RNA sequence: AAUACUGCCAGCUGGGACUGAGGACUGCGACGUAAGUCAAGGAUGCUGGCAUAAUGGUUAUAUGCCGCCCGUCUUGAAACACGGACCAAGGAGUCUAACGUCUAUGCGAGUGUUUGGGUGUAAAACCCAUACGCGUAAUGAAAGUGAACGUAGGUUGGGGCCUCGCAAGAGGUGCACAAUCGACCGAUCCUGAUGUCUUCGGAUGGAUUUGAGUAAGAGCAUAGCUGUUGGGACCCGAAAGAU
RNA sequence: AAUAUGUAAGAAGUCCUUGUUACUUAAUUGAACGUGGACAUUUGAAUGAAGAGCUUUUAGUGGGCCAUUUUUGGUAAGCAG
């Protein structure tokens, strides 16, 4: 709120907080990022190092639908299947009964393999997968097969 | 120093133990006798100023 | 069968044997007090009947005093008057003399006046002016318990324990000296007998080596 | 609470000082030395007063 | 007038009591307080400063970090403190029986702990079953794997990451941060 | 409420005093009073009449009597500092001066109710005035001039100074 | 032999000044055979006067000494630098969007109801679904690829804990954090395995390379101070320009 | 020369034995990193430490001037540097 501000322990004080010698102006260093190559360089090559240059070449209508790969690690793969549920998969790790996870239908395209799920078959629904998630699932036993 | 402070430790652990590992610094003279034979002390006076040119 | 007397007899009993102990301890302290100041008369005098000079043997305490305020102050020397701890005018303490302390009084030597003390000037002083750092703080001395707490590993049971370890310079210099704070002292009570300080005492001053006047100017500043 | 000075005082001065009783009646501020007759040598005694 | 080797009235840079008005986290501060005065022990010190601590200081202790406290050997019956709120892992898939001392508990957390046949007790509870301390092990989180810690430090050659808004290319991949246009770094 | 409350509440019992380590020890007077000494009186009543000082109160004070015959000061206690020793001297020796104390010296009995709003020596008073000075005029007789000289009073003249004049 | 001078006394003693802080006891000590007393962790005892303008306060004046007129710009202001005749009222770092650091709070690998819907005592409050935002994964220009050899590694330091230990201290475990050597992931470069639509594939291995990475998550939302940017942007002020 | 200035004055160190290397050597040679073992009167000069170290964030400032000493241009300057 405006009493707990600065400005009221700066009444009666002369310059409100911004000196004498200086005396605070409307735009003394320019307006936004001005002079980003001249009079703040230094600024823009210690703080923003790339901001001046055309790297890459351009995407023409890009929409990030196509784009659309969230990943899921196999360490957060056994969350999509419901605690109701997950001990009772988890415990008696069976081939004929094995627990098929649907991951595009939480919303992640890609399984990708950051590590040590538990030794159970597990069946996995995939639009994309990387080869450790897969080497990983094939240790474990469980299979990979894809959808789209 | 090293060397001679390990060498040091190693006969203090048989005699003389507390051997001064420890730079001690130019201490102040313990009092001495200067004793006078052939030595009486021969008066000084401050030189008149001479030009010397 | 209340814990009274059970306590507080053995306390008694306790202090009745720690006073005893250093009783015979400033007896002992005394008695070569006169036995170290005899001997050196003594040995003047046999050197005079034997044709020779008796070299005394060289002072191996100095109490140097800060004169000059803490305004304009070169760095160099104002390090040193804090490594020395003489923070203000007239704060004073013990320094050991040795080759890098010697040096260390010929650079601030325009600040300080500096000296050889006596023992009726040390123990005027600690008994007057001594204070403590114990945690950090001027407990000022008051009696030997709190000597005893913080100096009693060093073998420092009392004050006079304390007084024998500066006046003649032993292995726990460093630990008692840093234990007693600088001392606070006032002006000299009959002036500094200069018409000007900041001279050297050579010179008609105040600083620099008084040798055997700082025990006129600090019983004057106690 | 308060600093009491030595050198005055003499109850806190013997609360400090078990030695200042003894001190105090024996005198050992203005003890007299002993009497001797050790005379200087002529050879410091003719190097000190020659011209 | 007196040499100022340092800072004359400097305050000593440390909580000595919480920045909150949160009356239950003041009554720990109250026990713990009077823990420390009266007991020798120097947990109730350390676990009094970490009350202390703000929330940037209070990192979250995940239950797999539990996991692997316990797994050290000879602590496998010890008690685990959090000063600091606990969250649950879905990393583990097996979290042994322990007794936890923390002082919130996220609702995963405590199902994570209770159903492993474990306990999820407060720091009054610890208090009350050990006041020195008797076979605990702070647990503290990574304090410097917050998102603002990686902005600390920014410059060049330095290996931290650009305060920016939008991550990606035509932003900050330039002249400065590749060798092609002018420098790099 | 015009002011609300004050919450920390000092106590209104009173803490009692410490154990003060003051003791009343007997006062030492100057070595130039002497019972039997000649006393200028400095201030009050009295001021510069020379007065024969008998006895020193237990109350610290000075019993004296220049003789009520010769200068008209009575059996009255004064202060020591506010008195100056002379040298002279008078004799005592056969003077009953045993029963002057404090309480002989009280002044009444005093209470709130009987208060003067607006405004008779004791014969008792009067005649033990009279055995001392029975007992202080045969001595003062057989000295010549002293009776004159306690019946005159001092007073500081022009040019002379007391820091120098011995008394 | 004295005496001067210098120095010492845990020597005595006189006179003065200022201070009386604390408010049961504890403690140290001294004297006394003990009992107790005390100059011993800060003043008590006795006495007198007045009880009101006595003391004190305010105010005016006088006297002694000091004291340049404030604000601002300035290296420097009392300035022969500028503003100010006086008085009353008004009058100048505010709000928003996006954020940064810090702090508080709630929930926490999630978080955020308030676009909307239902309901309501009706712009309030209450409740709610789907998405979406940001986070949980980075890296490359891109195609793409995409984070455990190990007790998520080793070394050094490391609070705390455990064991031994009359007590120092010695071992074991060592969270955070710091430094470093590795390992893995992406990019660059190199060698190129089974294979094969014989031109695709890229296994394995490596580097004076590189990343805003991994290496048992820390974020999201709200609130506040401060700071930034855009806006009139702390207030006021142009010469101008255009319709 | 003086003054000023760099380094060192140890437990992260010293000594002895034997482990790794795709480095090096003629070599089971050295280098680096080690594993084990011995290292109090003072753990290896003095004095001090008044807490030490680290991190974030941001204000103001970025017109200076004077004095001793050294010193440049200038005849000199309450000159300029």
């Amino acid at each position: 709120p405006s009493r707990f501000t600065k400005t009221r322990k700066h009444r009666g004080h002369v310059s409100a907080g911004k000196g004498r010698i200086g005396k605070h102006r409307k735009h003394p260093g320019g307006r936004g990022m001005a002079g980003g190559q001249h009079h703040h360089r230094i600024n823009m090559d210690k703080y923003h190092p790339g901001y001046f240059g055309k790297v890459g070449m351009r995407y023409f209508h890009k929409q990030q639908a196509h784009f659309w790969k969230p990943v899921l690690n196999l360490d957060k793969l056994w969350t999509l299947i419901p605690e109701d549920k997950r001990d009772q998969y988890l415990k008696s790790a069976s081939k004929e009964t094995a627990p098929v996870i649907d991951t595009l239908a939480a919303g992640y395209g890609k399984i990708l393999g950051k590590g040590r799920i538990p030794n159970v078959p597990v069946i996995v629904k995939a639009r994309f997968v990387s080869k450790l998630a897969e080497e990983k699932i094939r240790a474990a036993g469980g299979v990979v097969e894809l959808i789209a | 120093r090293v060397k001679a402070n390990a060498a040091k430790r190693a006969e203090a652990k048989a005699q003389g133990v507390a051997v001064q590992l420890k730079r001690q610094p130019a201490q102040p003279r313990e009092s001495r006798i200067v004793s006078t034979e052939g030595n009486v002390p021969q008066t000084l006076a401050p030189v008149p100023y001479e030009t010397f040119i | 069968a209340e814990q009274v007397a059970a306590e507080r007899a053995a306390r008694k009993a306790a202090n009745k044997e720690k006073r005893a102990i250093i009783l015979e301890r400033n007896a002992a302290y005394q008695k070569e007090y006169e036995t170290a100041e005899r001997n050196i008369i003594q040995a003047k005098r046999d050197a005079k009947a034997a044709g020779s000079y008796y070299v005394e043997a060289q002072h191996k305490l100095v109490f140097v005093v800060r004169i000059k305020g803490i305004n304009k102050i070169p760095p160099k020397p104002r390090k040193v008057l804090q490594l020395l701890r003489l923070t203000r005018i007239n704060s004073g303490t013990f320094v050991k003399v040795t080759k890098a302390t010697l040096e260390l009084l010929k650079l601030i030597e325009p600040y300080v006046a500096y000296g050889y003390p006596s023992y009726s000037t040390i123990r005027q002083l600690v008994y007057k002016r001594g204070f403590g750092k114990i945690n950090k703080q001027r407990v000022p001395l008051s009696d030997n318990a709190i000597i005893e707490a913080n100096l009693g590993k060093y073998g420092i049971l009392s004050i006079d324990d304390l007084i024998h370890e500066i006046i003649t310079v032993g292995p726990h210099f460093k630990q008692a000296n840093n234990f007693l704070w600088p001392f606070k002292l006032s002006n000299p009570s009959g002036g500094w007998g200069v018409p000007r300080k900041f001279k050297h005492f050579i010179q008609g001053g105040s600083f620099g080596n008084r040798e055997e006047f700082i025990n006129k100017l600090v019983k004057s500043m106690n | 609470v308060l600093k009491k000075n030595p050198l005055k005082n003499k109850q806190v001065l013997l609360r400090l000082n078990p030695y200042a009783k003894v001190f105090a009646a024996e005198k050992l501020g203005s003890k007299k030395a002993e009497k001797t007759g050790t005379k200087p040598a002529a050879v410091f005694t003719e190097t000190l007063k020659h011209d | 007038g007196i040499d100022h080797t340092s800072k004359q009235h400097k305050r000593s840079g440390h909580r000595t009591a919480p920045k909150s008005d949160n009356v239950y986290l003041k009554l720990l501060v109250k026990l713990y307080t009077f823990l420390a005065r009266r007991t020798d022990a120097p947990f109730n010190k350390v676990v009094l400063k970490a009350l202390f601590l703000s929330k940037i200081n209070r990192p979250p202790v995940s239950v797999s970090r539990i996991a692997r406290a316990l797994k050290q050997e000879g602590a496998a019956n010890k008690t685990v403190v959090v000063v600091g709120t606990v969250t649950d892992d879905a990393r583990i898939f097996e979290f042994p029986k322990t007794t936890v001392a923390a002082l919130r508990f996220t609702a995963g957390a405590r199902a994570k702990i209770v159903k492993a046949g474990g306990e999820c007790i407060t720091l009054d509870q610890l208090a009350v079953r050990a006041p020195k301390g008797q076979n605990t092990l702070i647990l503290r989180g990574p304090r410097n794997s917050r998102e603002a810690v990686r902005h600390f430090g920014m410059g060049p050659h330095k290996g931290k990451a650009p305060r920016i808004l939008s991550t990606g290319r035509k932003f900050e991949r330039a002249r400065g941060r590749r060798r092609s246009k002018g420098f790099k770094v | 409420s015009a002011q609300k409350a004050p919450k920390w509440y000092p106590s209104e019992d009173v803490a009692a005093l410490k154990k003060t380590r003051k003791a009343a020890r007997p006062q030492k007077l100057r070595a130039s009073l002497v019972p039997g000494t000649v006393l200028i009186l400095l201030a009050g009543r009295f001021r510069g009449k020379r007065v024969v000082y008998l006895k020193h109160l237990e109350d610290n004070t000075l019993l004296i009597s220049g003789p009520f015959k010769v200068n008209g000061v009575p059996l009255r206690r004064v202060n020591a500092r506010y008195v100056i020793a002379t040298s002279t001297k008078v004799s005592v020796e056969g003077v009953n001066v045993e029963k002057f104390n404090v309480e002989y010296f009280a002044k009444e009995k005093l209470t709130k109710k009987e208060k003067k709003e607006a405004k008779e020596i004791k014969a008792e008073r009067v005649e033990d005035q009279k055995v001392v000075d029975k007992a202080l005029i045969a001595e003062i007789k057989k000295t010549p001039l002293l009776k004159q000289y306690l019946s005159a009073s001092f007073s500081l003249k022009n040019g002379d100074k007391p820091h120098m004049l011995k008394f």
